[PDB]
């Protein structure tokens, strides 16, 4: 009932630089609030409680503030460990639990342009009666891309779907794979199939095809 | 020094029934409330369910309402939460946290102390072994720079599932994308690797799957067209 | 050539400051700036302000005598305030009374006329009308900085009266012992002179050097002090205020919650309503001797068993529990609050009255300083225009470099001695 | 029936600084995302740089991170370019476009003019 709305979902800032990360409360709670931090794999870990208190063993870097209902965790200094979801927990009455959407803190560097491939099914997927075709991205940093299917311009919507890899640790890049699946004889429609990826880094969207 | 931990997970049938065990050992069941905190796979955390042994003070979800159930003992310092009708929406790893009584600094401090989780799931289908299938890139498909080189494997259960290039004889430009669920309740899995030119290093590249509830080793083999 | 001064106006005797830089100068008892007529209006100017002045000081002086006790020590100075003011409206009145007789002597007649300003502590009946205007003078600014001092001590950090009244004997031994060392220190190097517009002995009216360390120094720095601690003061209390005033907020949303609680059904407001009084009660907690925050423990912790007893769907039992908040609500907190509402009773009858005493004060003494500063910028070119114009008379002074004009307006002296009477009369919209 | 005007430019020498400015009419920018563009000779279509909506994100090419900065006045519906150590290699058409996308996946449609720069 008490909804807590947390608008950056995604943050990006390099190696000593500043994070900020703002919650909002439906009702006006008391300063009764807590941050986690959650390492992908790992249980979450209490960081500020009471809206402005510092947890015992977490670092001093870590702040809590509250003006109203307005409740903000200012990291000023970034230490590569603090790279984490952090969600924001409003906590009223033992049955009042509400949490935040959470942020995701990313390493922020350079615009790469991604590098499209496609590639046709194999020969073993039409002996089974379905055949798949995927179009994948690779080393772009900024996650927002989208791609289209286009069977001789019919703009295909439902039947893909997108994997994103987390962000690697050399170079700090994303990859995308996109997958159509499509039945036998639906396989045999048109000629060609292809795939256009748009992209901030791209000026204009890149269309990748191949003739059946 | 305290812990938390979580017993149960696993694979069940959607509408059946599930037991989760979180033993806290050290501090008692009485001076604290434990709490059980959900988040789904690729979500946010989600509250569920808590219990008080002093007196007794169960309390769920909305979503959770009359559907799941909570309890606890003391003899055994440990807390006990099962499933009824589990639906698919529900799989997602459970945690068990720690939350004191008021008055005072327990109260003010909010989940402490988290146990490791347990993953849970829906079991629609029976367990099959992966299918894999190969990516072999066009001739015209960027000759003599980089290309993209890869293995697809499709409909397997359930999700451990690892893959390996020449026994793990490759490193370099290797991504293994996230596993997703199709529409048919499995599955599928891309890795790929970037081996510029030389015809693929004029070598025939094998991609060793192993999926140890399905105890398959097949290994396919991947040539260029 | 240089500087000179006349064979006429020739003192030989008390030496003191030097007129003009040369020694054995000085200046006449015939003022000659404003000559003639209108110097002895400005001696029936001061008689007529000092009455009106006297009229409104020592009538209060008499005033606080009837009472004496009931004032407190956040009450206090402004009793010394009005007691040093009632010496410095009197000796404005020796002045209009003896006129010229030993406000400057006529001494011999060895040379032409020897009316000369007496200057220095060599002649009696002048140096006693330094004593008891100037320190009591200084004690009056200082009693006002003593007065702010306790207006941010019983606002800003929040002392009681008996707690001030136990440095009753500190605050005397600076408010008649600042303006006791400078008025001893005075003494020592003879900077004392004379006056003629009124007949009563000054420090800093014929110097710069006097007038701007000694006298428009000090007031300027216990202006600076006083609005400084008044600020601080102001600013502590409106911050106190808001804690009351959130305080009673959410005193009011428990209440009217209780209130819809009370005369409502149902299994599903009740829990919204304790919602809100369990948010209102955390934050009334923290706003914020243990006994007040034991109770709202005790408050919170009924509200909680409330909700307990509320999401187990019973309505009736939750509703008794609810109104069961009255009996340890209005027996722990009520009379804290009542409290607050019985000694924050009201600062602002202190607010209002320092700040129309302040107020009345403070815009007479800028205008006072702001002649200061005035004859300041402008003294060493009045004194050059006026042995520029009246070289002829006498034998020839400085007839290089006497290229200067700039006459003194009569419109600001008589302001300057208004200002110095009328920073007197802001007691009495104390009493 | 939206447009979009740039303003900066000419010849300028080499080592200069330059604020390049892009100004958008007829339509609200508050939720709306922008990127500064690049056109040269031989190598076409570059990406150089964007500023959000407020600050949340600047983002920069590998040849512009540092010597680059992009201040933003929604306000005045106009974005700023800050140049630094021009090199004159760079003899390109500076280029800005309007991000038509609400979600930031870089829907690129209304284009404008743009504004040349020749330097040396």
């Amino acid at each position: 009932d008490i909804q807590m709305t947390q608008s950056p979902s995604s943050l990006s800032a390099s190696v000593g630089d500043r994070v900020t990360i703002t919650c909002r409360a439906s009702q006006s709670v008391s300063s009764a609030v807590a941050w986690y931090q959650q390492k992908p794999g790992k249980a979450p870990k209490l960081l500020i409680y009471s809206a402005s208190s510092l947890y015992s063993g977490v670092p001093s870097r870590f702040s809590g503030s509250r003006s109203g209902t307005d409740f903000t965790l200012t990291i000023s200094s970034l230490q590569p460990e603090d790279f984490a979801t952090y969600y924001c927990q409003q906590y009223l009455y033992y049955s009042l639990v509400t949490f935040g959407q959470g942020t995701k803190v990313e390493i922020k560097r350079t615009v790469a342009a991604p590098s499209v491939f496609i590639f046709p099914p194999s020969d073993s997927q039409l002996k089974s009666g379905t055949a798949s075709v995927v179009c994948l991205l690779n080393n772009f940093y900024p996650r927002e891309a989208k791609v289209q299917w286009k069977v001789d311009n019919a703009l295909q919507s439902g039947n893909s779907q997108e994997s994103v890899t987390e962000q690697d640790s050399k170079d700090s890049t994303y990859s995308l794979s996109s997958t159509l699946t499509l039945s036998k004889a639906d396989y045999e429609k048109h000629k060609v199939y292809a795939c256009e990826v748009t992209h901030q880094g791209l000026s204009s969207p890149v269309t990748k095809s191949f003739n059946r | 020094e305290v812990q938390l931990v979580e017993s149960g997970g696993g694979l069940v049938q959607p509408g059946g029934s599930l037991r989760l065990s979180c033993a806290a050992s050290g501090f008692n069941v009485v001076d604290f409330s434990l709490h059980w905190v959900r988040q789904a796979p690729g979500k946010g955390l989600e509250w569920v369910a808590y219990i008080s042994s002093s007196s007794g003070s169960t309390s769920y979800a909305d979503s959770v309402k009359g559907r799941f159930t909570i309890s606890a003992d003391t003899s055994k310092n440990t807390a006990y939460l099962q499933m009824n009708s589990l639906r698919a929406e529900d799989t997602a790893v459970y945690y068990c946290a720690r939350w004191g009584y008021w008055p005072g600094e327990p109260w003010w401090k909010a989940f402490d102390y988290w146990g490791q989780g347990t993953l849970v799931t829906v079991s629609s289908a029976s367990t099959k072994g992966p299918s894999v299938f190969p990516l072999a890139p066009s001739s015209k498909s960027t000759s003599g720079g980089t290309a993209a080189l890869g293995c697809l494997v499709k409909d397997y259960f359930p999700e451990p599932v690892t893959v390996s290039w020449n026994s793990g004889a490759l490193t370099s430009g290797v991504h293994t994308f996230p596993a997703v669920l199709q529409s048919s309740g499995l599955y599928s899995l891309s890795s790929v690797v970037t081996v510029p030119s030389s015809s693929l290093g004029t070598q025939t590249y094998i991609c060793n799957v192993n999926h140890k509830p399905s105890n398959t080793k097949v290994d396919k083999k991947v040539e260029p067209k | 050539i240089g500087f000179w001064c006349p064979r006429h106006l020739k003192t030989s005797g008390g030496q003191g400051y030097k007129f003009l830089g040369i020694d054995q100068c000085a200046p006449p008892c015939p003022n000659m700036y404003f000559k003639s007529d209108e110097l002895e209006f400005a001696k029936s100017f001061i008689g007529t302000v000092s009455i009106f002045c006297l009229c409104a000081t020592l009538f209060t002086f008499l005033t606080f005598l009837i009472d004496v006790r009931r004032f407190r020590y956040p009450e206090r100075p402004i009793i010394y305030y009005s007691v040093c003011y009632s010496i410095v409206s009197l000796m404005y009145f020796i002045g209009f009374l003896l006129g010229d007789s030993t406000a400057c002597n006529k001494a011999d007649e060895k040379l032409e006329l020897g009316d000369t300003v007496v200057l220095g502590s060599q002649n009696k009946a002048c140096t006693v009308l330094f004593m008891l205007l100037y320190f009591f003078t200084m004690a009056g600014t200082v009693w006002w900085v003593i007065l702010t001092i306790t207006w941010f001590l019983a606002a800003g950090r929040k002392w009681s009266c008996e707690a001030i009244e136990q440095k009753a004997v500190w605050f005397h031994a600076v408010a008649w012992g600042t303006p006791g060392f400078l008025t001893v220190m005075l003494l020592a190097m003879n900077k004392v002179e004379g006056d003629n517009i009124s007949g009563v002995c000054f420090v800093g009216l014929y110097d710069l050097d006097a007038s701007r360390y000694f006298v428009l120094l000090p007031l300027c720095l216990c202006v600076f002090v006083g609005l400084s601690l008044l600020l601080a003061g102001i600013i502590s209390l409106n911050h106190a205020r808001r804690q009351l005033a959130d305080l009673e907020d959410n005193w009011e949303t428990l209440n009217d919650n209780l209130k819809v609680i009370e005369k409502a059904d149902n299994a599903a407001q009740v829990k919204d309503a304790l919602t809100k009084m369990r948010a209102a009660a955390l934050d009334a907690q923290k706003a914020t001797m243990k006994d007040f925050r034991h109770g709202f423990d005790i408050l919170v912790g009924q509200i909680d068993d409330a909700l307990k007893l509320a999401n187990e769907g019973k309505v009736k039992e939750a509703q008794a529990a609810a109104e069961q908040l009255k009996t340890t609500r209005n027996a722990y907190i009520q009379k804290y609050l009542e409290r607050a509402r019985s000694t924050l009773e009201k600062l602002k009858k202190f607010m209002i009255r320092i700040g129309v005493f302040s107020g009345l004060y403070l815009v007479p003494l800028v205008t006072l300083l702001g002649c200061y500063v005035y004859e300041q910028v402008n003294r060493i070119t009045w004194e050059i225009t006026w042995v520029s114009d009246h070289c002829r008379q006498y034998h020839i002074p400085c007839p290089y470099q006497a290229k200067a004009k700039a006459r003194p307006e009569l419109a600001l002296f008589m302001i300057k001695y208004l200002m110095t009477l009328i920073v007197g009369i802001s007691a009495v919209f104390w009493v | 029936q939206v447009q979009l005007q740039e303003s900066g430019g000419g010849l300028v020498q080499p080592g200069g600084s330059l604020r390049l400015s892009c100004a958008a009419s007829g339509r609200t920018i508050s939720r709306y995302a922008m990127s500064w563009f690049r056109q040269a000779p031989g190598k076409e279509r570059e990406f150089v740089a964007v500023a959000r909506r407020s600050g949340d994100g600047a983002f920069y090419a590998d040849s512009v991170q540092g010597r680059f900065t992009v201040s933003r006045d929604d306000a005045k519906n106009t974005v700023y370019l800050q140049m630094n150590s021009l090199k004159p290699e760079d003899t390109a058409v500076y280029y800005c476009a309007i991000d038509s996308d609400t979600f930031y996946s870089g829907s690129y449609d209304y284009w404008g003019q743009g504004t040349q720069v020749t330097v040396s």
